[PDB]
């Protein structure tokens, strides 16, 4: 299990 | 859709405040418009205008009257505003439905059983009710069972949502559509009723539904009717635990079901008499509100055997007297009344069989009257369900995930429930083994105060027969004080065999004192050693961990009710799934490894413990009844010392 | 399509919504880890600028990023905001928020509970601690700086945070007053200033209020406020402005309202009047602050009850204290000597081996303690709490008035219903040990006949020796004489044991069931569980608490919309309503049966000291004749 | 009682 990526700084 | 209101001339209510949308109907949050109160209100959709409104509002009326806790209010009638049509204003129970209910983790596998007694007792009554006046409810399901926090605290159910060709030119299809209309009239018999009631309780019993195909009991819709139709009498459950296998009946509670043996034992034959296909066999209305109500009116005393290390309510009548507490005490414990030693509150409990129940001592759970048997009993525990956490899926799914996390929640809250019942197993345990432990100390203590009163009754008998010796062979005769006479020479000899073999008396009877001492053989020094403990706070650890999964479980919700998430909120809800699991495990193997484990050598610990007291008063008795039988054989022998 | 509401690191980011903190130099948001999602509290320097050049706060920051210990909060890394350079400082999210917000909830208005207090106290020492032993103090710990997180085993553990590490003869006479004056008589006041402001905490941690008040509020009278801590005397721990520009009331112990155990403030009181104290001698060093607490944390605490006062007691003693100081700590508080303190644990008495442990003590909690009891005359005192009234409820629609006035009334309903759980434990508290009580004297009496018949077996034995058809027909040396004086003696211990029966069954007539001592009084007056009236108030309270909830949120709106001005109008109604409900519940019901049960208890207990005096002189009774026929046992 | 000010909820607002 997994697929969690890093969180990103532009929302589109 | 969004900041409209409906109105009549006295509420207003916002269509977003939706509490209820039913098939005919739908429910909103209103307030009183001059005081600001709220109300539910109950708006008829457009095809509940199907049958006259003179006998709509004839129904309307009738319910208008019924006063009844138990019962939601039906306040007034009146019409909506713009449009014209008929709406209810209705009791506002802000807590939901028993469906909300038995829809938290706590009660996923059932409800805890004082509150389960509540739901019993208010449904109970609430049929009474319409009973009385004349009204059929047939639909009663955890969805239309309110809840509304009475001004005590204690929950009050409140039942709602219920009601008040020329054939010869017919081709032989649809003339069967005119022979089934009156004749497929399987009429009611009125004990269709309470068929829902007892599914209910079972669903409030045990968290879950009482007949059930595997894929669930609407994927697999034909199954289904096999098992309702098929039930054998008194059987209360139904399970396909299969992909496709034969289906498992079975007439007891689940062991995931935590309420008491006692409880169970008066509620088995209730559901088992109420779930019943045919008329015949199954109970009327007057037997099941007679039956029932019969479980309402037992108060309970909670008892807890030593023995066996496992708790007990007894379900008893206030105007029970002490004999049929011993009998209901039997039933579970097997322990006969003649065996029967209570200890409450560290000292010893006699039962004058004319006692009633009312003037029995006050109990809780944790206060309880303990029951010791004299003879050997074996150790049983807390007989419980062995569940482990469920696998999880790691595919992305908003559904799936919430559906995880529920379970999961479930799980790690049962296993929250069940370690802080082995904690008070093993605290009342210590409690009970302490005073009884004080207890053969008070039977040792008049042992002694018995024996000191035999033992000097003995000696002035001896040297009261021993000086007139000095009399008889010292001043008289003055020949060898050694042959024997006749009458007293043998109760001379009889009496030094009692001083003596008494000696030995005294010679065992400090060996048991020394063993029963503080820092002797039979110490509780396993008992401080060997358990979980209060300030081992494994309760309150675990608690801990569940409120992280319980966070999680309540936001994969929101998730599934937005839909489809942003691509940040997408990474921490994966982010989430792994610390979820990896909170749920830990949780479960601490369960395992701190509570369970230290339990068991608890529990094994006792067992030793038990066995080595049964044997000292065993000892122990055999030498108090020898000082009854030295007591009433210096009886005999005193009064011939009388000059 | 827009930014400008989410700022960054190259490892952090946060929403500047998800604002945890304020502050003149910077603030503090919530934000996450991007590779790894976890939270953090990210501190953003918006104005770093002050009269310290960076080099010297940043050499200051590096310093606490090494700090790593239980009561501080970590300092994780040092960043760079990705668009503004600005400094921010990552570091660990107490998502409980802070001691200032416990205080704030109006179950704490007058007072933390007592177990909650000792960890407060525990932790913030611990902190305060850890920090001397890496060189820095700041003297401004406060519940705003005091963080609270929720430990491994659900207990908080605080933790503090937000400290710091480290012409003239051409000027006008008033530059030269603080240009080369003034500015310079700066005294550098240390060692002792830093305690002053974790004494106020800790009051206020324990009292709910704070220890100085000019009657208007510390900040809006800024006068009067100064006149106070400066003139305090030695020992005081509270002054306050009781009317409107009155004298100042010191007072050097807490007051009623705190609900802390009469034994911890014994030991509280002197380590606050120590610490308040603003002369460099006089008050207290860290050396001996430190010393003194540690002594209050490493006690463990006993629980009693004492029947003849109707009161309980938590009795603070190390685990190395000997039972003779247990006796002592009984006598400060119950004011009954140790060779007068009966004890009682679990249905059977408990015997003081004078040098046992209180490590060995039996385990007690508040509910299951050790009762004492003296064979002397006492007065019940009861339950000391403070009667606190609902503050007058002002008509007017005022959004701030409002709120303030429902977290005022909550505040009240709270400590009523905390009050109303302790008056009913007192009673169930009280009815457990009558009832083992009475079952200890049936112990002392069954002990007495138990001699009592263990010597008439041996006058009647002893009579049947010197009387009987063996010793006493003319006769003149047949043994008429000196031992005649002693069957004379042993005739009129027979006979007196006679009315000792009659006597001794009088007072088993009233210990039996029926008797003019059962404790029937005790199952009639004052309230009980099954009353549930602890669970009623606390419904009531519930309404209340959730409406000053939601006034608090009108208030932050500052004005309402046309039908919530009109719901929070009729709410205030509601407010008005419940609360005057519940506390006429809890005077009319909890206290008015109370003071019932406590008056029939003094009444009931007077019966029961005159009982067990005589069932004494019974006992003595039978210990003499023991003694005089033990002499005349032994014969020639 | 003594609270007031308390005005009937309204529908229409113009
Ligand atoms: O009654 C029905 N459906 C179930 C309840 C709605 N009915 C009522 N509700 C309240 N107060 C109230 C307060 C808070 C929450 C809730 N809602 C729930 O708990 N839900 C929603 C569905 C199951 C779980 C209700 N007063 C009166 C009624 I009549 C209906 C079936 C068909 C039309 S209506
Ligand atoms: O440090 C400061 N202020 C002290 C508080 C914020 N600081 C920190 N907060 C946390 N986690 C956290 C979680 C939930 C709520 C809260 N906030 C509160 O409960 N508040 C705000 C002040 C009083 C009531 C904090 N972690 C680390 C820190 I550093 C400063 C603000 C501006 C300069 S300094």
């Amino acid at each position: 299990m997994e697929k969690p990526l890093p969180l990103r700084t532009d929302f589109s | 859709l969004d900041g409209i209101c409906q109105s009549t001339s006295n509420h207003l209510w916002l269509l977003s405040d939706i509490l209820g949308q039913g098939a005919t109907a739908n429910v909103f949050r209103g307030r009183h418009k001059k005081t600001g109160d709220l109300y539910a209100v109950k708006v008829f959709n457009n095809i509940s205008f199907l049958r006259p409104v003179d006998v709509q509002m004839r129904e309307f009326e009738v319910l208008k009257k019924l006063n009844h806790k138990n019962i939601v209010k039906l306040f007034a009638i009146e019409e909506e505003t713009t449009t014209r049509h008929k709406v209810l204003i209705m009791e506002f129970c802000p807590c939901g439905s028993l469906y909300t209910v038995l829809e938290e983790p706590s009660n996923a596998y059932g409800l805890p059983e004082s509150e389960f007694l509540i739901v019993l007792r208010d449904v109970v009554g609430g049929m009474n009710h319409l009973r009385e006046n004349g009204i059929v409810h047939r639909d009663i399901k955890p969805g239309n069972i309110m809840r509304v926090i009475g001004e005590d605290g204690q929950s009050v159910y409140k039942l709602t949502d219920f009601g008040a060709g020329t054939e010869e030119y017919l081709h032989p299809d649809m003339y069967e559509r005119a022979v089934l209309r009156k004749d497929h009239q399987k009429k009611y018999g009125a004990t269709v009723d309470l068929w829902s009631v007892g599914v209910t309780f079972y669903h409030a019993a045990t968290g879950s539904l009482p007949f059930r195909p595997f894929e669930g009991p609407r994927r697999n819709k034909e199954v289904m009717y096999k098992i309702i139709t098929g039930k054998p009498s008194g059987a209360i459950s139904g399970v396909q635990k299969a992909e496709n296998g034969p289906i498992d009946w079975s007439g007891d509670m689940p062991l995931s079901c935590s309420l008491s043996q006692g409880l169970q034992a008066l509620l088995t034959p209730v559901l088992a008499n109420i779930l019943e296909a045919d008329q015949e066999k199954c109970w009327g209305f007057d037997q099941f509100f007679a039956e029932t109500s019969d479980v309402l009116h037992r108060m309970v005393i909670h008892v807890f055997s030593l023995q066996h290390m496992t708790a007990h309510k007894i379900y008893i009548h206030s105007y029970n007297t002490a004999a049929v507490f011993h009998e209901l005490v039997y039933k579970q414990t097997k322990i006969v009344s003649s065996n029967q030693e209570l200890i409450y509150e560290g000292r010893r409990l006699v039962l004058e069989l004319g006692r009633l129940a009312q003037h029995f001592p006050k109990t809780t759970e944790e206060n309880p009257i303990f029951v010791t048997s004299r003879e050997q009993l074996n150790t049983v525990g807390l007989r419980y369900e062995k569940i482990s956490l469920p696998k999880i899926h790691p595919r992305y799914d908003l559904d799936g995930d919430a559906s995880m996390a529920k379970a999961v929640t479930g799980v790690v809250c049962y296993a929250c429930r069940t370690a802080s019942t082995l904690l008070l197993y093993q605290e009342l345990m210590r409690k009970g083994v302490r005073w009884l432990v004080e207890l053969v100390k008070d039977d040792y203590n008049e042992t002694v105060h018995k024996k000191t009163e035999v033992v000097i009754t003995l000696d002035f008998c001896i040297r009261n027969i021993e000086k007139t010796v000095k009399v008889y062979e010292k001043l008289m005769k003055v020949n060898l004080e050694a042959a024997e006479l006749g009458e007293i020479s043998d109760i001379h000899t009889k009496l030094l065999r009692l001083s003596s073999s008494q000696g030995t008396i005294e010679s065992s009877l400090q060996d048991i004192s020394s063993r029963l001492s503080p820092g002797g053989l039979l110490a509780d020094t396993w008992a401080h050693q060997e358990g979980t403990h209060p300030r081992d706070r494994n309760v309150e650890k675990l608690q801990v961990l569940l409120n992280c999964i319980t966070e999680i479980y309540y936001q994969f919700k929101k998730d599934k009710a937005e839909r489809r998430l942003a691509y940040n909120e997408e990474q921490i809800h994966k982010f989430d799934k792994q610390k979820l699991y990896y909170h749920a495990t830990k949780a479960m193997s601490h369960f395992s490894e701190e509570c369970v484990r230290k339990y068991e050598a608890f529990k094994d610990k006792s067992e030793e413990w038990m066995r080595k007291m049964l044997h000292l008063r065993k000892q122990l008795l055999s030498l108090t009844n020898q000082c009854f039988d030295i007591e009433e054989e210096v009886s005999k022998y005193q009064d011939y010392t009388n000059e």
